């Protein structure tokens, strides 16, 4: 019926804690937020499921 | 400025619609540096 809810920081995941690597990640733009928007998605039909 | 104008921001809008929204991670940061390294005091012979 329904699969366990996850969420990912994106900036943790890849950069965590270095503000050099936040500083390069943010040159790709809305990708981080497109992957957590993504993740919200699933997770709020897990409830709707 | 306040946890609405974090969400304003992460939505691109100046109004927002009733809900709830995900925002930036907090995180505790550093309090001070330690440094340890093993305690020798000569010089290494480079001019040797
Ligand atoms: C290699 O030697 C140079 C200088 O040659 C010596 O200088 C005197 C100290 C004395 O030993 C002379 O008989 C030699 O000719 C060293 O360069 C010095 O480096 C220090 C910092 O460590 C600096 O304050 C000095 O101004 C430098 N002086 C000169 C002339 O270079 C160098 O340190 C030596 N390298 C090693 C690994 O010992």
């Amino acid at each position: 019926v329904s699969m366990t809810k996850t969420s990912v920081d994106c900036t943790m995941y890849i950069c965590g804690d270095s503000t050099e690597c936040s500083n390069l990640l943010l040159q790709y733009g809305s990708f981080c937020t497109q992957l957590n928007r993504a993740l919200t998605g699933i997770a709020v039909e897990q409830d709707k499921n | 400025l306040d946890p609405l104008s974090e969400t304003k921001c992460t939505l691109k809008s100046f109004t927002v619609e009733k809900g709830i929204y995900q925002t930036s991670n907090f995180r505790v940061q550093p309090t001070e540096s330690i440094v340890r390294f093993p305690n020798i005091t000569n010089l290494c012979p480079f001019g040797e």
